[PDB]
């Protein structure tokens, strides 16, 4: 239960030459130690795989480059041998349990109960295909909804592992028509956490966000990974969705944040950004802003796709959020603030302008920061047609094809 | 003009949800029209035979 | 035997005379047909005067296309009889785009850009164009608003700008058949 | 202003403060935006219907 | 061993016959032959291809032949000759059958029934040819005797229906012939071609069969596309007698794909809009009819870069079409990013690429829309901004040469900005709110005139297949 | 063979050249109506002139252009 | 995909015995798929798959970061930049 995420949150960072060379080498050491006690044997020939062109590489029976940043990586041939036996060993073992079962009836409850530990083993060595399997048959003898339910989540899991959005997607399906067959609310918070983390993982955010800052309140963990983790997570997510008024509420004056505080980096770096923001102090946000892209956006498996959207996000927001505010500033007073150079903001905000979420132009010429305001009833009005526009095409495009009929 | 607009839009929907409606009920009609042929041969040969 | 030492010449000429009348629509549909008699077999040799210039008017370097121009005097095949006319297609151009960008310009900020030798011409092209020079400024805005006076002026009016009530007449009756 | 108790902007390049209280919504393009959102769902459903057809 | 795959070749034919054969003769009924002639070629496909090369000549002998046995004999002499189980007693199905007109009937007299089977015969020797991938001396020798063959006589309703394909077949190797290898006779046959078909057009008008004239006119608008004619396209389609009566949703497709592409060259870029976005959607979306379709997505974001519009990165992504796509994406990230020296190094490198599907020469025309979409930015950007830092930005010569490129292009409005030359800047006039204006009624008349041609278009195709259906008996 | 000869013939000055537009116009024209269907003013002056013999071909080529045109 | 809705359009139009012709004569007019070119030129493919994951082979939602690299990289020198001129003005 407890290496299988643990071991490929730590191996993720030592994956990456983009983190600090700080970061990478605190956490190349808990990977090495989990490898040998743990047997994690043929997981650790995999992520040999996974760097190539990324530094760290040390290895005897699997590639290295010229570079070797990382020395808490190693391949030794005891690691192969212990394979060998210990698989062996452990399939012997409850297989005969199993036939045992077999003869004396009593093996509704503990054949599922032998086939279950058949696929933790499984997943502990890094199979996905095989755990699945034996996690198969622990289905087909009936047993409780309740253990069902568990079963899914846990195959769901080994897709996080390879990092494989499609192959948690899949599997999820399955749990949503189960969970109300159980009818339970304690695997309907592991649903909303697993869910949290899966929306998490893709693109959209708006999902993950209702998910996580529920999971915040009440929260069950079967394989399932630690309270500090789900709470730098859910301010992340309450950060992209919600503005001012709801954010302050949600993320600020949580009682469960407010008594779990900070002790260690990510949890305290995304929380102060995040306070920042509500309280208009812009001078301190962009030191808590650069905090947050080492050491929150990065080491995430479920953010390292999105790190360059937040960050560029969030440079939109505050801008923008300064420019409600205002109808003219000066172009001095706005760099200052910041702490940027006037030729700096001049060239970030022309990058931010086209796309379009500030609202603004900018008088070169008169020295002025000038800020336009199409919110009356022409907003009201550019929001309808467009909408509109799509009804028309649609209208058309299956009404030619009956037509035709 | 603005509701005189949404309004001309919304009533393209429901006349368009007959139009699909229609040609379901043809290809149904087809099947029985098909099947009919068979029976009518029986009725064609009764009033030649009486 | 589809080909002459002449040919390669002549296409240069009729692609000059489509320019000079500012005839553009057809300068690119004639440019089409043609493409596969020039595209290397007699290729881009003297053809280059015509294409290059076009591709300067498209962009709207009027600048690189003048130079072209000043240049194309020393070569003489004969294509001095459309230079002479494209030196004048250029000017009215020029002379349409600036009334859009300003009201104003003084008397020697137009004789850059509207291409004369002479300060006496540049006034003079002014009058029959119908811009008044007063107060050594130039009023664009004459000739802008005669062109628009005349258009009133004449009367098909009614229906194409579109009256409330036409609309309002028009969305009773669609319904009511 | 952020918070809206008065929403004004505060024009800084003169100094002054323009106070606006004025409705920047008005109900008929609100109900209008749900009202076509209701037809877009609607159309997804007709769609199915005429499967058959095709 | 031969024998027995000639007769259930033979046999597998006359089925099909017997449909579209069986209703001809009662009196034509136009709509119904034609989709069961649809259904029929593919069947004719497999049934040719297989089971021997002989079936064609045998199918021959068992219908009635004036000299429709001699014209098979010499189609089949080429590709090395047959006549073995394909004579009288071993060909023949016949020997009193009345479907393959009665023996005695046939002996008799006069009256022909030569005019169906014969037209019918010509459509099977062009798919016979297409299969086999050899065109050369069989097809110019085809070509010569169908032509007056069709003239000789004077067609029926039904009968058009199978010129309408027989055509396309006579277009469509010819196009491969000329595009295989030139000649002095590659020059001599495309005039021919031309002349034939657009006589019959004539023909077609009057007899008053819809789809004869809307294969002849896609046809003919493909040649002048061909050939460059810019010309001789405009004037065909401003003379129109394209027809919306009775086509197929495949006629329609490649109509407005040879429309749109026509259009663009000659500098109208907003109709060509309306022609392609309109084909896509007629054209039936499958995996046999990728190389249409693929040919209709590309053109269509070179038509949206000429307006100056710009479609979706979103576009070339998510589709199973990346391959092909591969040169548009740059050539769209080129202009819209308006760096005018990474899309010179663009047109180059994919040179060969778009030649073929030649949106080249339109490329060429794009690089006006580059500039276009790179002082767009600058002027929303910043709105008052001197002539010297966009001269900084986008790497002008001097101060001269951008008034003068926004200049011409606040005419045509693109920029819609004005110029302050005293002071020296440009001036954004870009500021909204037009909901104080009167520009909302103008914009929402023409959003109910489309709602208004919904409203006809159902009303009339609605009660249509209605009338018909309770026309038709049923229980 | 192709339509553009007989435009530039029609247009071209001397009386010989005039009446071989006709001549040539005529005999191909189901090939090559489009372009003579613009090219129409030019057939009805010949007509009204006095000074042909060939008027009567040019009011001919008129009838075959306005019959594949639709009119 | 293709223009508007390419999921809306895919189904609309699907195979019947009549359509199945039409699908053949299409494809043989300009001849072939046109999507056999591009393999043999560049024998085996070369995209734009560098530069990040939103880029041409994308199967999940675009974040449109493919035509800007990240700027955090910068910022983190212009905010120091700034402290060092600001810090003796």
């Amino acid at each position: 239960r407890v290496p299988n995420y643990e071991v490929s949150e730590k191996a993720f960072l030592l994956t990456q030459s983009k983190v600090s060379i700080e970061q990478r080498k605190e956490a190349a050491e808990f990977v090495l130690a989990k490898i040998k006690e743990e047997e994690m044997a043929p997981y650790y020939k995999y992520l040999c795989e996974e760097y190539l062109v990324n530094n760290g590489q040390s290895d005897l029976e699997h590639d290295e480059k010229s570079d070797s940043l990382n020395e808490w990586i190693k391949f030794d041939q005891e690691l192969y041998n212990e394979l060998c036996k210990k698989n062996e060993s452990k399939i012997k073992e409850l297989n005969e349990k199993i036939q045992k079962l077999e003869e004396d009836d009593e093996g509704e409850l503990e054949q599922a109960q032998a086939w279950i530990n058949l696929g933790e083993y499984y997943a502990q060595i890094g199979d996905k295909d095989n755990a699945e399997k034996t996690l198969g048959k622990s289905l087909s003898k009936a047993i409780s909804t309740g253990a069902k339910i568990d079963v899914m989540l846990t195959i769901a899991r080994l897709g996080f592992f390879y990092n494989d959005q499609l192959y948690v997607k899949e599997k999820l399906e399955a749990v949503n028509s189960m969970i109300e067959k159980g009818g339970d609310w304690e695997r309907r918070n592991r649903y909303k956490t697993y869910y949290g983390i899966h929306c998490l993982a893709v693109r959209n955010f708006k999902e993950a966000a209702k998910l996580l800052v529920d999971s915040l309140a009440t929260f069950t963990s079967i394989e399932l990974t630690s309270y500090e983790s789900i709470a730098t997570y859910a301010s992340v997510t309450g950060l992209f969705t919600l503005e001012r008024t709801d954010l302050k509420s949600k993320v600020i004056d949580s009682p469960e944040l407010l008594s779990l505080i900070s002790t260690t980096a990510a949890l305290q770096s995304i929380s102060s950004l995040t306070i920042s923001l509500y309280a208009s102090d812009y001078a301190s946000y962009f030191p808590y802003l650069l905090e947050t892209y080492a050491n929150v956006l990065i080491p995430c498996k479920y953010l390292n796709r999105h790190a360059d959207f937040f960050v560029r996000e969030m440079r939109r927001k505050v801008y923008a959020q300064l420019l409600e505010s205002y109808k003219t500033l000066s172009l001095k007073s706005m760099a200052s603030a910041f702490g940027v150079s006037v030729a700096f903001l001049d060239n970030d905000l022309g990058k931010f302008i086209p796309n379009k979420q500030l609202n603004c132009v900018i008088d070169r010429v008169n020295g002025i920061v000038e800020t336009n305001r199409p919110d009356n009833k022409n907003a009201q009005y550019h929001l309808l047609v467009k909408q509109g526009d799509g009804l028309l095409t649609k209208l058309q495009k299956y009404g030619a094809a009956v037509r035709l009929t | 003009i603005n509701i005189s607009n949404n309004l001309q839009k919304a009533l393209t929907v429901k006349t368009n949800d007959e139009l699909m409606v229609i040609y379901i009920s043809n290809l149904v009609r087809s099947i029985i029209a098909f099947d009919d042929l068979i029976e009518n041969k029986i009725q064609n040969k009764k009033i030649q035979e009486q | 035997l589809s080909e002459s030492d002449k040919k390669s010449k002549l296409i240069s000429l009729y692609l000059l005379n489509l320019l000079s009348q500012n005839n553009t629509t057809k300068f690119h549909s004639e440019l089409q047909y043609l493409d596969k008699h020039i595209k290397n077999l007699e290729d881009d040799s003297l053809l280059s005067y015509p294409i290059k210039l076009d591709r300067w008017l498209m962009e709207g370097s009027y600048q690189k296309a003048w130079d072209l121009l000043q240049s194309g005097s020393q070569n003489i095949s004969e294509f001095d009889s459309f230079t002479d006319i494209l030196k004048s297609a250029i000017r009215d151009e020029i002379a349409k785009n600036t009334e859009l960008s300003y009201d104003f310009l003084p008397l020697s900020n137009i004789k850059a850009l509207l291409f004369f030798n002479n300060e006496k011409e540049t006034e003079k092209f002014a009058l029959e164009r119908n811009w008044p020079i007063v107060n050594s400024k130039v009023y664009f805005n004459n000739q802008s608003k005669e062109k628009a006076d005349y258009e009133d002026e004449m009367m098909h009016e009614e229906d194409q700008k579109t009256n409330i009530i036409e609309k309002a007449m028009d969305y009773a009756i669609s319904i009511e058949n | 202003i952020l918070d809206k108790i008065f929403y004004g902007v505060l024009d800084q390049g003169n100094g002054w403060l323009y106070v606006y209280e004025t409705p920047n919504q008005d109900a008929t393009y609100d109900s209008a935006l749900e009202l076509v959102g209701q037809l877009n769902k609607v159309v997804d459903q007709l769609f199915e219907k005429a499967s058959v057809l095709y | 061993l031969h024998h027995s795959e000639k007769k259930y070749a033979e046999e597998d034919q006359v089925q099909e016959l017997l449909k579209v054969l069986n209703e001809i003769s009662k009196t034509t009924l136009t709509l119904d032959p034609r989709y069961i002639w649809r259904s029929l070629k593919d069947l004719s496909s497999l049934r040719n291809q297989e089971l021997l090369n002989a079936e064609t000549l045998c199918f021959t002998v068992n219908v009635l032949y004036p000299d429709s046995s001699s014209f098979k004999k010499n189609l089949l002499k080429f590709i090395t000759s047959n006549h073995k189980s394909s004579v009288p007693g071993s060909a023949e199905l016949r020997n009193s059958y009345p479907a393959s007109f009665y023996s005695v009937n046939t002996e008799k007299k006069t009256i022909e029934v030569t005019a169906e089977i014969n037209c019918f015969m010509h459509l099977l020797v062009q798919l016979f040819l297409w299969d086999s991938k050899e065109l050369e001396q069989l097809v110019e020798f085809n070509r010569k005797v169908v032509i007056p063959n069709l003239l000789c006589y004077y067609n029926l309703r039904s009968l058009n229906l199978i010129n309408a394909k027989l055509w396309f077949y006579i277009y469509l190797s010819h196009e491969t012939l000329a595009r295989s290898s030139e000649e002095i006779n590659s020059d001599n046959q495309n005039i021919i071609l031309r002349s034939t078909m657009m006589k019959f057009l004539k023909i077609a008008s009057l007899k008053h069969d819809n789809e004869t004239k809307a294969m002849l006119i896609n046809l003919i608008l493909r040649d002048f596309l061909n050939n460059g004619e810019v010309d001789s396209a405009s004037d065909f389609i401003s003379k129109l007698e394209y027809p919306h009566t009775d086509v197929s949703s495949s006629l329609e497709a490649r109509y407005f794909f040879y429309l749109s592409k026509i259009n663009a060259i000659q500098l109208d870029y907003s109709t060509a809009n309306e022609y392609i976005i309109a084909a896509i959607r007629k054209a039936p979306h499958n995996s046999k009819s990728l190389g249409f379709l693929q040919q209709s997505n590309k053109l269509h974001c070179c038509i949206q870069l000429l307006m100056g519009d710009i479609p979706e990165l979103s576009f070339f992504h998510q589709s199973n079409m990346q391959k092909s796509l591969l040169p548009y994406y740059h050539l769209t990230k080129a202009v819209k990013l308006g760096d005018l020296k990474k899309f010179t190094s663009t047109i180059t490198k994919y040179k060969q690429l778009l030649l073929k599907d030649d949106t080249y020469q339109l490329c060429v025309r794009l690089r006006s829309n580059v500039i276009k979409t790179g002082i767009r930015i600058i002027s929303l950007t910043y709105k008052k901004i001197s002539l010297r830092d966009i001269c900084l930005k986008l790497n002008l010569d001097s101060e001269q040469t951008v008034e003068y490129m926004v200049s011409r292009a606040i005419r045509d409005g693109v920029i819609e900005a004005k110029i302050n030359h005293e002071d020296g800047f440009i001036e954004t006039t870009e500021l909204l709110n037009i909901y104080d204006s009167e520009d909302p009624q103008q914009v929402f008349d023409e959003r109910i005139k489309f709602a208004n041609q919904l409203h006809d278009e159902y009303l009339v195709s609605m009660r249509y297949p209605e009338d018909k259906k309770t026309q038709q008996n049923e229980k | 063979t192709t339509a553009a000869p007989l435009l530039a013939l029609l247009r071209e000055n001397q009386d010989s050249v005039k009446t071989y537009a006709l001549e040539s116009i005529n005999n191909v024209v189901d090939q090559l109506w489009s372009e003579i269907s613009n090219e129409l003013p030019d057939i009805e002056a010949l007509y009204d002139d006095d000074t042909f013999s060939d008027r009567e071909m040019a009011a001919l080529i008129a009838s075959k252009v306005y019959y594949n045109l639709g009119e | 995909m293709s223009t508007d809705v390419a999921a809306a359009q895919a189904q609309s139009k699907i195979d019947l015995t009549k359509k199945k012709n039409e699908e053949i004569n299409k494809k043989s007019l300009e001849e072939d798929d046109e999507f056999e070119d591009f393999p043999i030129d560049t024998w085996a493919n070369g995209e734009t798959i560098k530069s990040n994951a939103v880029t041409q082979t994308n199967i999940w939602e675009e974040n449109w970061d493919d035509v800007e690299v990240d700027d955090d990289f910068t910022n983190e020198l212009k905010a120091e930049l700034d402290r060092y001129k600001r810090e003796n003005q």
